[PDB]
């Protein structure tokens, strides 16, 4: 049917999009929030206000880049339209709300009046006719191949893991700390103040992001490392300023592993994946050491993995497997899973008609995703 | 549009290029396409071809007559009938003026209503190569698409309505290339792994065409998978007949799907990360469903006295008959049949029954012969009754217990 | 430019023409007349969906109302899809 | 493949799947 | 298994039907 399904890529950050069956999404952007600063007297500039691209991506210091998705929970929904309104664009999709039917990411655990005030956009404003939203831990499955697994993941400021054996239900046995890289760059700023550099702006934050996900790694030992001298090698700016190395990207980003540091008791991935393993079953630990699906964007950088599984060789004990899904495309293979989820047959049921939404809605969609 | 069209000699001469070789005994000019569209009323209809647009085919039907050598005459006129008791074959008149002036066949065409069923040899003709020109013309960039889907619609249910059997094999290509590649890890490394491929990972096109291969045969999935009919068409036991032929149908099936060339070519595809194919692959399988459903109502899908119905001169054979069905049917412990399906199914085979009766009791001339025979055939026909009537009874009351 | 060739392969262009014999028994055998029964099918040189329109007026119409008024069994749905995709194709 | 062509880029020489030392 | 026009017998018919479904009739065109 030419009413392919919309597989639609959230993330805390990022958002990618495209149809069913598809390899590539061609549509891959940010999340954010943008609009002018200025006055111009003289005409023949660009309006809209809200842009998305590389007029956005170009005049930077004109928008005032804002993020909605607290942790992914987003609180300017109407913006979220409008930058959904952008994703039909004539560029984009020119398709209409009532053409498609609509597979949408996810995170867990959320309150209910998100897919509540979600569901009332896109069947009232948008109005789709097959509208689903679930987990990409078993679009990841998908993409990998893999049925039964630990899937952990990493956003931008949210991170989960879900150890689960096909599907099975499992609520108690699901762990989930959000908070990643948006702080750590904030916080990288911080080192850049520290050491005599401010910044504040929206797109000033996000050149300090790409300095960081550009720049960034982890050295394995800590405190002997840092006996040791480093390099402080500098990355030069637009107008080509000192961007030192120095204790910062790979200091900075252990306080994912030491949360404490940021002045809150949390535990750490490697203690949060060991209690979910502790939240499973010894019938079945033996797999779980197999089952290592490991995914999140945020997580690559270098001294990463290997460190980690050091890490996991402190904590678990004699004879463990390591079998670790590590592709850096895991973002892209949750929309990859999700394309080939909707290239399905049963995938009919799967979703939530357009007339359920017209008589209840909100339990059916509850009902349905569970 | 047409005034000093072609003759009607030369009109029966188009009408005999079109209609000898294949509504005559081959050749040029015969009397048979001559007789068809020469005469006076077959001049009308000539004029009506040429120098008119109405006529848009001029029905030269292959009329025979047997039981002397059937006389394979031409007939042309405006009776274009299916194929029921000639072979149509209609000069079809796709331009107005086909005269003189332009060409006899290129303002023209030959359309055909073939001597078999007309609902088969439309099909047959249509899926062969109608819908290729229109799917050309709609191919190369709706009305074009919903004509196209009228057309292969069309030549489904025609198929479906003359095709009785209409369970054909499932073709599994496997690429000639891949096959080469088994051969050669045949020879004495018979179990040809990825390794031998080597530089044909990098073939997403190739790869992609196989994995549309599969695609089709997961088309044929569907095809397999996808219907029954309603236990009242003709006899239970037609359905009873398809039941079981398309258990061992599918079992066939399964075994030429189970090929390890295609599993290992799939295997190959797995490598490549088109989890695509062959997760969808797997979630089409309506295989084990379809086959535990005739396993299930298998034990009662079987060896069932269908001859003693049409082996039953006698009203005592019939009741013979009646017994042996009602004492068979009680396999219903192990099969789990709907109600109204089973109620459907006994009330067609009623009707049969009763016109079973009809065929034996027809000939008895009960008012007009002996009436005395008639009470006694009467009376072998009430055994019939009471006898269909206590044992439907204790079916009943088992179907109570079901 | 006049290429004609017989094979299987019934493409349709704007003006690409055609001749063939669909035969009513598929097996074109030497040994009886391949042409008897036969199907006929000769693409003319006009437009294809115009030549199909034609080829299904003159092929279904009157074959089906014929198949419809007497007798596979489909043919009044096959009548009634039939004449309405040769007027849409015309 | 295009596909690590039109992104920003897989995995550069290093694996997903790693192993613990022999005899654990 | 071979009851199939010839080459030069199916070469010969569809020459001979050619020109009947493509011109005004005659021989192979
Ligand atoms: N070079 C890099 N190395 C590691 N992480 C990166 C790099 N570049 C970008 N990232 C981060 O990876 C994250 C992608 O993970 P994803 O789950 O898509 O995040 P989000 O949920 O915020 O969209 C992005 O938030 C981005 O900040």
């Amino acid at each position: 049917i030419a009413n392919q399904p919309v597989v639609i890529d959230n993330g805390s950050g990022v958002i990618k999009a495209g149809f069913a069956g598809d390899q590539i999404p061609k549509y891959c952007f940010p999340n954010y929030v943008g609009r002018p600063k200025h006055v111009r007297v003289m005409a023949g500039a660009l309006e809209g206000d809200i842009f998305i691209g590389p007029k956005a991506e170009e005049h930077r210091g004109l928008l005032s880049i804002r993020y909605p998705m607290e942790h992914g929970i987003v609180k300017d929904w109407n913006d979220m339209e409008r930058i959904w309104q952008y994703v039909y664009s004539k560029d984009q999709l020119q398709t209409f709300s009532e053409e498609h039917p609509v597979l949408l990411t996810e995170a867990p655990l959320n309150p209910r009046k998100n897919r509540e005030r979600a569901a009332e956009v896109f069947f009232e404003t948008f109005n789709v006719p097959a509208l689903f939203i679930s987990m990409q831990a078993v679009l990841s499955l998908y993409a990998t191949g893999r049925t039964t697994g630990v899937v952990l993941d990493s956003g931008d400021g949210v991170t989960h893991a879900v150890p689960i054996y096909e599907g099975f239900a499992m609520p108690h046995s699901i762990m989930r700390i959000d908070i990643a890289g948006r702080d750590v760059s904030r916080f990288l700023r911080l080192y850049l103040r520290k050491e005599g550099y401010d910044f504040h702006s929206s797109s000033e934050f996000e050149i300090v992001k790409a300095i960081k996900e550009r720049a960034c790694y982890l050295s394995i030992n800590p405190q002997k490392d840092e006996t040791l001298e480093t390099e402080k090698a500098q990355y030069y700016l637009p107008d080509g300023s000192t961007i030192e190395i120095g204790p910062s990207r790979f200091r900075a980003p252990e306080l994912l592993f030491r949360p404490d540091l940021i002045g809150e008791e949390s535990e750490g991935i490697h203690e949060v994946l060991v209690f979910a393993i502790q939240k499973s079953d010894m019938d079945l630990r033996r797999t779980l050491f197999s089952n290592i699906v490991l995914s999140g964007g945020s997580t690559l950088f270098k001294g990463f993995g290997d460190r980690l599984l050091s890490e996991v060789k402190k904590l678990a004990p004699k004879d463990v497997k390591i079998r670790i899904s590590a592709p850096q495309e895991r973002l892209y293979s949750t929309w990859i899973g999700g394309s080939i989820l909707a290239s399905l047959d049963t995938f009919k049921k799967m979703w939530v008609s357009k007339k359920e939404y017209e008589e209840d809605g909100a339990r059916s969609i509850h009902r349905k995703t569970f | 549009a047409v005034q000093n069209v072609a003759d009607v000699s030369v009109l029966q001469k188009h009408l005999r290029k079109l209609v000898p070789l294949l509504l005559e005994d081959g050749g040029e000019a015969p009397a048979a396409l001559e007789a068809a569209l020469e005469e006076k009323s077959a001049l009308e209809q000539m004029r009506k071809f040429l120098s008119d647009p109405q006529v848009h085919t001029v029905l030269v039907e292959r009329s025979t007559l047997k039981e002397d050598k059937e006389f394979i005459s031409y007939n042309i006129n405006i009776d274009i009938h299916y194929g029921v008791k000639s072979n149509s074959l209609a000069f079809i008149k796709r331009t107005p003026v086909i005269d003189a002036d332009k060409p006899v066949s290129s303002q023209l065409r030959v359309l055909t209503l073939s001597e078999d069923s007309p609902y088969e040899t439309l099909h047959s003709f249509i899926s062969n190569a109608v819908a290729p020109f229109f799917k050309s013309y709609i191919r190369e960039s709706k009305m074009a698409p919903s004509v196209e889907k009228k057309i292969a619609e069309l030549e489904m249910g025609l198929l479906h309505l003359q095709q009785n059997i209409e369970i054909p094999e499932i073709s599994l290509p496997i690429h000639p290339m891949i096959t080469n590649v088994a051969k050669q890890c045949y020879e004495r490394g018979e179990k040809p792994k990825v390794t031998d491929f080597g530089d044909k990972v990098e073939d997403p096109t190739f790869l992609n065409q196989l994995q549309s291969g599969v695609n089709r045969w997961i088309r044929e999935i569907q095809k397999v998978t996808k219907l029954d009919r309603d236990p009242a068409s003709g006899t239970a036991l037609q359905e009873i007949s398809f039941w079981l032929n398309l258990e061992r149908a599918l079992y066939r099936i399964q075994e030429k799907r189970e090929s390890p060339e295609v599993l290992l070519t799939l295997d190959i595809l797995k490598h490549g990360k088109r989890f695509h194919a062959t997760v969808s692959f797997d979630t089409d399988t309506g295989l084990k469903q379809a086959l535990e459903t005739v396993n299930d109502y298998n034990p009662l899908m079987k060896d069932f006295p269908l001859n003693d119905l049409l082996s039953a001169t006698e009203l005592d054979k019939i009741r013979q008959a009646l017994v042996a069905i009602f004492t068979h049917l009680r396999k219903i412990r192990n099969t789990k049949y709907p109600i109204q399906r089973a109620l459907r199914l006994v009330e067609a085979i009623s009707r049969d029954l009763s016109s079973q009766l009809l065929k034996v009791l027809g000939t008895r001339k009960l008012m007009h012969v002996a009436y005395e025979e008639f009470e006694k055939v009467m009376v072998a026909c009430f055994e019939v009754f009471q006898t269909w009537d206590d044992e439907y009874e204790k079916l009943q009351v088992l179907l109570r217990d079901i | 430019f006049i290429s004609y060739n017989i094979n299987i392969d019934i493409h349709y262009g704007v003006k690409s023409n055609s001749l063939a014999f669909i035969k009513r028994t598929p097996v074109i055998d030497a040994d009886k007349p391949v042409s008897s029964q036969l199907r006929v099918l000769t693409l003319s040189e006009d437009s294809p969906y115009e030549t199909l329109h034609s080829f299904i007026s003159n092929a279904v119409a009157p074959f089906f109302k014929s198949y419809i008024r007497e007798s596979d069994k489909m043919a009044p749905s096959v009548e009634k899809k039939i004449a309405e995709l040769e007027m849409g194709l015309l | 493949d295009p596909k690590y062509a039109d992104l920003p880029g897989i995995a550069r020489n290093e694996p997903d799947v790693y192993e613990t030392s022999d005899l654990p």
